[PDB]
């Protein structure tokens, strides 16, 4: 048993007709304080899957370390390691879920909340969530955290069952994302502007974005408001 | 204090209420009478927190002799039992309530019936054939659900009493030191002083 | 200071006469007269608009008062004493009525309510 | 929540950042912290948004019921209304209030009423979460008699780390000129300060 | 030690085609021990039903309030109070009881007099109204009675038919609760005729 | 419970889910959470739903003899003012969180009010569980300048957002439109996107399933003549 | 301080025919006030004529489904390929489940297939192995909703014969698949009204001696 | 919860009711309480249900090698002493276990020992387990003789049940009943306790209280 | 369990012990002999929490058992007295600790002298004339410090145990069911039938 | 405590004050917490004195070992080391260290380790009860590749204002330079740095 103390805030993503998108911010919390601003929290493993991660950065760290090795441990003597037996977001996911489940129960969580986002060598999309108690979901979107409160609501609109995969291009469901991360923005006093995404499509592979910002703000608005009720001027 | 029983008969109402008053470590009596006359043709029973019980008893009784003199009249059990309802209820809301439950045993001269009520500290009454407070009823009640008749006499709810007593002798692990039992019926309230 | 009159200003003289009472129906004899006629399908209450100066905006001196949306008053005698028990006779229809039944008292309960009140003006201290 | 107030050379301005949290959610992202108490007394709240709001709305009728019988008060009078309701209510208020106000006579003056509800007056004062990471930069960046526009540029630089290292901070900069002149209100947009 | 669960008991209230049926089962108890099996739940102000689950010694005192206050009403207004009126009086009354609350359930029902409308309203122990259409449920077996009542129910239903399926959706609730049965009343209330009907269940 | 409010053109729109909630069960599912304080001043509430009834009732009450007293209409300022200083002398026991909305000779206002009795104003508004949810949409339509038409659309979108979402809301969407210079439109069911699907079976009983003891007829008439 | 355990929600449901057996549940997961998912499947396949939904706290159910599924796999490994019959699979399971008896699986199993005479099967299990066979049980959220009305409308209890009142009992006549499903879907239906963590969707795993069939429904999303 | 077996002339009577509860919640109506260890060994389930069955069945597979080993019946003494040799070892753990293990051997004659999870073992004639436990020791108490017949045994301990049944509220569901013999124990049926409530009290006379 | 009481006379040792076991609400036995016979001049009563009494006790006894197989001797009261008395030093620092208060009379057949030892869960070993545990010493050892004599004959000392027990009866709350009397002497360990 | 890592040109400097309370007692107004573990690896220790002296004197030893070995040790490598130590033993510590460091190849480094024993590479760090205080001061002033001379002024101005305000943190101010030229230990007294 211990507490978060470096914390990330929340990761969002979802399906779209020809793979997956995460998103998260490069945010650092150290309780209130907005302590450390270049934090990559999406780490990408080969080129086939990105693994978000919230929670305690400490243990966001491990966890990178745990999925470097992974890979190194998968060569070994492995002559198909960049053919037929590479890493699948499935075997690393489930890893990580074992992992996570193993820890809750030694009464020792790694405090995170992940999503493991990728395409599958069929052209599957995969997408699932793990989190320091070791319970996992599917779902054509998801987030953690705030994310899962405000992000969600918003990316439903765009996919809300199965059926709406096939018909969410990869225009539309970046649009939806970044969009989510401007209203976690507005509304998470632990969020970023800055921040990173991921896109896995089966047919263009993963391209990784950095340095992104939340950009056409509607601050304006805030000239008109004053007081708290009776106040004027 | 402990034991509190009623049994309405065919004529009359039976309260048995034991004898020990147990301070702790010590029993300091073996005769205590756990009840008071309210009027000639009502008796209450208690038992609860030490001093509360026969506080609250006394006032009740207080104020029914003020009631009786009053008005020159004998209320009925049913209006003595919703005026100490009333009060409890009252109580249990109260800074500190009064953590008294009561039997109350009555024979009605207006309609020639005994009654018995049951009435708990939280004020919730119920009108029974027989009943109980505290752990007296789990192990009395079986008894009585299978022998009680509504056509008994004074005397076979006396026997149905002791196989009662026998039972709570048995099996209870506190030594509550036998019960006063007194019956309630048209001629008034008398004490069986062999039992 | 306190209200140290504590005691009935309006008695019983040795006629049986409350002359307070007498005296205040005096007032409301010297009033402006106003009426009330029920018909079969509604109710009317009428008066006149006594303006006391043509300077005076009588538009803003209200005879006619409405103290629930269906029950409406009017008076006869001083209009200053009219006026505080309009506010009386709004508010307990709202606080004796309104605030436990959820709906608006009837006539004949309002008016026994403002009756109260001015019956007590003729007891209290 | 980061709020200061700065006296200069013309009076004193007040400033502001716009956020109210509940925990982690930003419960209002345009929130107007400047509270005007008299026409030329405002105060920056800081605490308990509940408290605060009662505490100026009881201040407010105060100073207007001391205004009809005796005219302007100063700014003092406004600080010592603000500590009795503050001090003599300590332990139910959780309230951090700066006052400020310009008279002709006194000029710009700033007071500073924290948690205890004793008084402080300070040629400036800073308050809330976020002021804690500018005790630094605002003791080395405050002189006295500053113009309005230098006093502009030091709340706006000021309040501008308060909100990038406070996670309870952010939004919009508000400000309130309190001057001869008259009262004008500022705003300064993310876009703006964010890259100061 | 949680007052909602010490006597157990449930009452459930539902509509039918000009009609109103509200229950209650008989058992009063002492946590595990049962006390009584003639415990009634509803009462009546006129041709106003209410029903009161929770801790019995406020079922008992809500009813005399109530009695006391209706009786009042009636010879101020000169006629019987109505299911609406009155519905805004166990709330008004319960509410005035904030921070202090009686622990109860009450269920109104019954037929304005003159709309000839069937009524019935729920709350919460400290005075909201829940006014459904369908059914309202009480009692520590309230889960299993919004169960029954959910499948088991149909609008317009007639008297002998509503009957039927308010005594099954009470019964087969009562027996999932170890603290409601022993017993179980159904009132069918029609505009100028209630029938009183006693059920036979399990007594355990 | 989700609801909202919005502030366009020439008035304020607010609105609610009907789904109110006893733990995990659904106590009722087309309950009203749109009270009326005065004709052109309504508010939305969540938390204690009794508390939000009462202290509705109670300003509505005081608002109405105010207005009377006063021959003005009530405006929203002074219902403001009134919750506020009620739920502050409570502090905060009195569980009522509010969206307050109106018209007056003053204009339109949209206040939020919390338990504690804090105050916010505001162009765009969410409470209860579903705000979140509620916000999100708002944050990501709202514009300045918004007609009524779609500041109804708006708000019933943000509504929608907690019924889908939020466990805690569901069913109805119930609305409101308040506008300059015009009656207030409390616009019940205006959305009923959670209709019940027709069931499989029918549970009628055939007549004489319940077993009976014993029948008799309740007198419900008073003491009879003669 | 750490808390190692959650709540999901769902609500399931085993139903014991003559010859068939149904286990269903919602496929809506949950924490607190927010969905998870809409379709996550509760309700698994795990060979042998053996279908088995583990509700309650979902990482303590995937465990237990994931380890089932293992000692099916062994089983036929260290007995000759031997099938394992549905009562043996449930004292295999009381053993799984009590072998955490001090740090339990927060779980409320059910699982259901046929008997080795071919009749329908469902057996019930409480967090710490605790289990018995039976022909109706209700499991998770929404099962004080769900079980009252199968009591009455399954085993017709409190239902009499008209004409007699009460003096003779309604004949407990068997069930078809058709009629089950129905009893089912009204079950879900019901609850997902009332109970906040009900809805989204309805899977039913139908094991008859053919093997086992899926249907799918959809429930209210709200 | 109501557990309970005595010794008489035909040898054992065990008769449990059939309700489980979670709170006020019945879960089960159809629970069978009677632990059938081996065909000679009877325990009862009060406490923990998991704890009962999971460990009374491993009971019967200690006293099954013992028979293997020793060529023998195991004794009640050392059945029932297995058992609460094995709970003492968990004490302080955690379990929860009231039991009355009932058997039937030569030397012994009909024997029952209470055995519990604080590790108590008691050897007995008349044990009574569970929430509803003092209203079945009312009915036993007053009507037990040990030369009582097998036919009378049986129904004392079945409207021992009963009377506990409708008074505990955590009591019900239905009656289990056995008749423990040297030969084995015989299993005398399930009695739904609704219809032998009004059976027994029209037969009987009791329940006059109660209105049917 | 509840009352242990013992008292060593002239030329025996006598051992009282209740019959009572209580689980909380129900007085489950009224025949338990909380007693074993260590050795055939060796008699050890008990009293503590449920379990844990039966088993020290029966631990004990095995143990003594064996040594005197082992040996073919029977070791001496105070010898016996002093293994029991290490056995609960060692167990209060354990794990979980034996809560079992021991009396252990003995005939040592060496000097021809009765012994008595307490001993309590803590390892607290005296040699008394007369020694109890829990309670019965407040109600008991005003009367035994009054009666006793050294040279009292074994009718004595149960005349003066009978005193105590009417005490205990007059005066403790619980009903511990009468008590069961052993004596230990030169011939060995034999129980009093009608007490 | 205030203590900060700030690289700068020609190497990395270390800045720390110098005080050790105890609640309000300083036990220690002369304390070095600026901590050799390797000839160009030094640390600054903040949380628990005992757990971050024991912390170092383990990494030490490992970075002694390693050099015996495998030569000279990178400031990452001995980053890590204090990193494995504090974040497995994460529930048994409260220590907040700053690891600074000059190789040849990669010049100066600076890496802090949070309670949580997490590792962040950064151009500077601050850390300490009296870092909060000069967030806002040391963001708005801190260049890249400044002079030894202005790094020095910058360290010196930063807990300049961190001892001002933070009461657990006085003294002096004692700095560490690290560069290709060697290790050059500087001081500065109250009198100098409180007229800055
Ligand atoms: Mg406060
Ligand atoms: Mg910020
Ligand atoms: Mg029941
Ligand atoms: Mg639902
Ligand atoms: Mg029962």
């Amino acid at each position: 048993t211990q507490q978060p103390i470096v914390t990330g805030t929340s990761v969002i993503s979802m399906k779209y007709d020809n793979g997956v998108i995460i998103a998260a911010d490069n945010l650092g919390s150290y309780g209130s304080l907005l302590r450390f601003n270049g934090v990559e929290r999406l780490i990408p493993v080969g080129d086939n899957t990105v693994v978000g991660i919230s929670g305690d950065i400490s243990d966001m760290q491990h966890i990178e370390r745990l999925l470097k090795d992974l890979v190194t441990e998968n060569a070994y003597d492995n002559p198909l390691a960049d053919a037929e037996e590479a890493l699948e977001p499935s075997y690393i996911f489930e890893y990580l879920a074992t992992v996570m489940y193993q820890r809750r129960s030694k009464m020792n969580p790694l405090w995170n909340a992940i999503i493991v986002a990728g395409v599958q060598s069929n052209g599957d999309q995969f997408l699932r969530y793990v989190n320091l108690l070791g319970v996992t979901y599917s779902s054509p979107t998801l987030a953690t955290g705030f994310g899962a409160h405000m992000a969600n609501p918003l990316l439903r609109k765009v996919v809300d069952r199965e059926s709406d995969i096939p018909k969410t291009t990869v225009q539309v469901a970046e649009e939806a994302i970044v969009n989510a991360m401007r209203v976690l923005y507005y509304r998470d006093a632990r969020s970023s502007r800055n921040f990173s995404l991921a896109i896995i499509d089966k047919n263009t592979g993963l391209t990784f974005k950095k340095n992104l910002q939340v950009e056409n703000m509607k601050w304006d608005f805030a000239k008109d408001i004053k007081g708290y009720g009776t106040q004027k001027i | 204090m402990d034991i509190i029983l009623g049994i309405r008969v065919q004529d009359s109402v039976i309260l048995a209420s034991s004898k020990a008053v147990t301070r702790g470590i010590s029993v300091l009596k073996d005769s205590d009478d756990k009840t008071r006359q309210l009027s000639p043709h009502t008796l209450m029973s208690f038992a609860g927190e030490a001093g509360d019980t026969v506080q609250f008893a006394e006032y009740i009784q207080a104020n029914i002799q003020l009631y009786s003199i009053r008005e020159d009249y004998e209320l009925s059990p049913q209006a003595v039992s919703s005026f100490v309802r009333q009060e409890l209820a009252k109580s249990i809301r109260s800074r500190r309530p009064y953590q008294v439950n009561v039997l109350i045993g009555g024979y009605d001269k207006k309609k020639n019936k005994p009654e018995l009520y049951q009435i708990d500290y939280l004020g919730t009454k119920v009108e029974l054939p027989y009943g109980a407070h505290g752990y007296s009823g789990f192990y009395t009640f079986s008894l009585l659900d299978h022998h009680y008749r509504p056509d008994m006499t004074t005397e076979e709810g006396l026997d149905l009493l002791k196989l009662c007593v026998q039972e709570l002798e048995k099996r209870m692990p506190m030594d509550f030191k036998g019960v006063i039992v007194k019956i309630v019926d048209k001629d008034g309230i008398r004490q069986v002083d062999d039992f | 200071m306190t209200d140290r009159y504590s005691f009935s200003l309006t008695t019983f003289s040795p006629s049986g006469k409350l002359g307070q009472i007498d005296y205040a129906l005096t007032a409301v004899k010297q009033g402006v007269t106003s009426l009330g006629i029920k018909a079969t399908n509604g109710v009317v209450i009428a008066t006149e608009k006594k303006s006391s100066s043509p300077l005076a905006m009588s538009e803003t001196l209200s005879k006619v008062s409405l103290l629930t949306p269906d029950i409406g008053a009017v008076y006869s005698g001083m209009g200053p004493d009219y006026r505080v028990l309009v506010d009386k006779s709004r508010k307990v229809a709202h606080t004796s009525y309104k605030r436990i039944y959820g709906e608006y008292p009837p006539t004949k309960l309002l008016v026994s309510e403002v009756a109260k009140i001015m019956q007590e003006a003729t007891q209290s201290g | 929540t980061s709020i200061m107030a700065v006296t200069f050379k013309d009076g004193v301005i007040l400033g502001a950042d716009s956020r109210t949290t509940t925990g982690a959610y930003i419960a209002n992202r345009v929130t107007d912290k400047l509270t005007r108490v008299h026409d030329k007394i405002w105060c920056c709240r800081s605490g308990s948004a509940a408290d605060t709001q009662a505490i100026a709305d009881i201040v407010q009728y105060h100073l207007e019921l001391y205004t009809s019988q005796y005219g302007t008060p100063s700014t003092e009078t406004a600080a010592s209304v603000f500590k009795e309701l503050c001090y003599e209510n300590k332990d139910n208020l959780t309230a951090g209030i700066i006052v400020a106000g310009y008279d002709d006579k006194n000029k710009g003056e700033v007071y500073t009423i924290p948690l205890g509800g004793s008084v402080h007056k300070l040629p400036y004062a800073i308050a809330g979460s976020g002021s804690t990471f500018i005790y630094g930069y605002c003791d080395k960046n405050f002189r006295e008699n500053m113009s309005k526009e230098e006093t502009v540029d030091f709340i706006k630089h000021s309040l501008s780390q308060a909100i990038k290292w406070d996670g309870s901070s952010g939004g919009v900069i508000r400000m309130v000129v309190l001057t001869a002149a008259g009262v004008e209100r500022l705003i300064f947009y993310p876009d703006e300060y964010e890259q100061l | 030690s949680d007052p909602s669960s010490i006597n157990g008991g449930i009452v459930v209230a539902m509509t039918g085609k000009d009609c109103v049926a509200i229950a209650c089962d008989l058992r009063l108890g002492s946590q595990s021990l049962g006390v009584s099996n003639k415990f009634e739940k509803i009462f009546h102000y006129g041709h106003v039903f209410l029903g009161i689950t929770g801790l019995a010694t406020d079922v008992t005192t809500l009813n005399e309030m109530f009695r006391y206050k209706t009786n009042l009403y009636k010879l101020k207004e000169e006629r019987a109070i109505e299911p609406e009126t009155f519905t805004q009086l166990v709330s008004s009354s319960l509410y005035e009881r904030r921070f202090g609350p009686y622990f109860v359930g009450p269920v109104v029902a019954g037929i304005n007099s003159k709309s000839g409308k069937p009524f019935i309203a729920g709350f919460d122990l400290i005075g909201c109204i829940d006014e459904a259409k369908d059914f309202i449920v009480s009692g520590t077996a309230s889960d299993q009675l919004f169960g029954m009542c959910e499948s088991l129910y149909e609008p317009n239903l007639e008297p002998e038919d509503l009957f039927e399926t308010i005594s099954q959706a009470l019964l087969n609730a009562a027996d999932r609760d170890a603290l409601s049965g022993w017993g179980a009343v159904v009132y069918i209330i029609k505009k100028d005729e209630v029938v009183k009907r006693y059920l036979k269940m399990r007594q355990d | 419970t989700t609801i909202v409010g919005v502030k366009f053109n020439n008035g304020v729109v607010i609105a609610a889910d009907t789904r109110s909630t006893q733990g995990p069960i659904v106590a009722d599912k087309n309950c009203a959470k749109l009270h009326r304080i005065s004709p052109k001043i309504w508010c939305a509430g969540a938390g204690t739903a009794a508390d939000t009834e009462a202290v509705t009732q109670l300003i509505g009450s005081n608002i109405e003899l105010h207005s009377l007293y006063t021959s003005r209409e009530p405006r929203v300022v002074s219902a403001l003012q009134m919750l506020k200083q009620h739920l502050f002398k409570y502090q905060g026991h009195i569980g009522a969180y509010l969206i307050v909305a109106g018209v007056d000779p003053t204009g339109s206002h949209l206040f939020s009010i919390h338990a504690d009795g804090s105050t916010d104003v505001g162009y765009y508004l969410s409470l209860g569980s579903g705000s979140l949810a509620a916000m999100a949409v708002l944050e990501s339509h709202w514009k300045q300048d918004l007609t009524k038409e779609e500041a109804i659309k708006l708000a019933s979108d943000a509504i929608q957002a907690g019924i889908w979402n939020d466990l805690g809301s569901g069913s109805n969407v119930d609305v409101c439109v308040m506008e300059i210079g015009k009656d207030a439109e409390y616009l019940r069911n205006y959305l009923t996107p959670n209709v019940r699907e027709e069931k499989q079976k029918s549970y009628k009983f055939p007549r004489g399933t319940t077993a009976v003891l014993k029948e008799s007829i309740v007198n419900i008439c008073d003491i009879q003549e003669e | 301080q750490f808390n190692p355990y959650g709540d999901n929600g769902g609500t399931i449901l085993g139903i014991a025919g003559e010859d068939f057996a149904v286990l269903a549940g919602d496929t809506r997961n949950i924490t607190d006030y927010s969905i998870n998912s809409r379709y996550e499947p509760k309700v698994f396949d795990c060979g042998d004529n053996i279908v088995m939904s583990a509700n309650g706290f979902a990482a303590d159910g995937d465990a237990l489904v994931k380890r089932f599924k293992n000692s099916v796999k062994w089983y036929h490994f260290d007995h000759n390929d031997k099938k394992l019959s549905i009562n043996s699979a449930a004292r295999n399971i009381q053993h799984l489940l009590y072998g955490k008896r001090f740090f339990p699986y927060y779980v409320h199993t059910i699982i259901a297939g046929l008997d080795e005479d071919g009749k329908g099967a469902v057996y019930s299990f409480d967090p710490v192995g605790s289990y018995e066979r039976e022909q109706c049980r209700a499991g998770g959220a929404a099962a004080s909703l769900i079980m009252p009305f199968l009591d009455n409308q399954v085993n017709f209890k409190n239902q009499y014969e008209p004409g007699t009142n009460g003096k003779v009992k309604k004949p407990l006549k068997y069930l078809s698949v058709e009629e089950v499903i129905k009893l089912v879907r009204d079950s879900f239906t019901s609850a997902t009204e009332r109970h906040i963590q009900v809805g989204d969707g309805l899977e039913i795993l139908i094991v008859t001696k053919d093997g086992v069939r899926k249907e799918f429904y959809e429930l209210k999303r709200d | 919860t109501t557990t309970l077996a005595f010794r008489f002339q035909g040898g054992i009577i065990v008769a449990v009711d059939s309700r489980a509860t979670a709170g006020n919640w019945v879960a089960s109506q159809t629970v069978k309480k009677v632990i059938e260890i081996n065909p000679f060994l009877l325990g009862t389930m009060a406490g923990g249900a998991a704890d009962c069955q999971f460990w009374e069945t491993w009971l019967g597979s200690q006293c099954r090698l013992h028979e293997l080993r020793e060529k023998e019946r195991i004794s009640v003494a050392a059945a029932s002493k297995i058992l609460s040799n094995l709970v003492y070892q968990y004490k302080g753990a955690g379990l929860s276990m009231g039991t009355m293990i009932c058997g039937y051997t030569r030397k012994e004659g009909p024997t029952i020992y209470y055995v519990d999870s604080d590790g108590t073992r008691l050897k007995g004639d008349i044990f009574c387990v569970g929430s509803g436990q003092t209203f079945a020791y009312g009915v036993l108490d007053s009507n037990y003789k040990w030369d009582l017949s097998v036919e009378d045994a049986l129904y004392l301990g079945k409207r021992s049940i009963l009377a506990a049944a409708h008074r505990d509220a955590y009591s019900g569901g239905s009656v289990n009943l056995y008749h423990v013999t040297e030969d084995g124990w015989i299993y005398h049926g399930n009695h739904d306790v609704g219809e032998l409530f009004w059976k027994v009290k029209e037969e009987e006379g009791s329940f006059n209280n109660v209105i049917g």
